């Protein structure tokens, strides 16, 4: 309890990833035509936050 | 004086094991 911060149609793209104690977030937004399966093509996912948290993470869930 | 103890880069990790310094 060490830490706290506070700041079909749309994609919502991210990468979570977790380095030298650092765990870094990216994203991307866009539109789809199609929602069947993930759209084939190029957008670069750009950085959100780099967190300074330090803990091992080895499993993940989501929220709905 | 009992409160200083001691059992990754920049890892932390509190489970548990630990002992204080004297």
């Amino acid at each position: 309890c060490t830490f706290e911060y506070v700041s079909f149609k749309n994609l919502r793209e991210f990468v979570f990833k977790n380095i030298d104690g650092y765990f870094k977030i990216y994203s991307k937004h866009t539109p789809i035509n199609l929602v069947r399966d993930l759209p084939q093509g190029f957008s670069a996912l750009e950085p959100l936050v780099d967190l300074p948290i330090g803990i091992n993470i080895t499993r993940f869930q989501t929220l709905l | 004086n009992y409160n200083y103890l001691y059992r990754k880069p920049f890892e932390r990790d509190i489970s548990t094991p630990l002992q204080s310094y004297g």
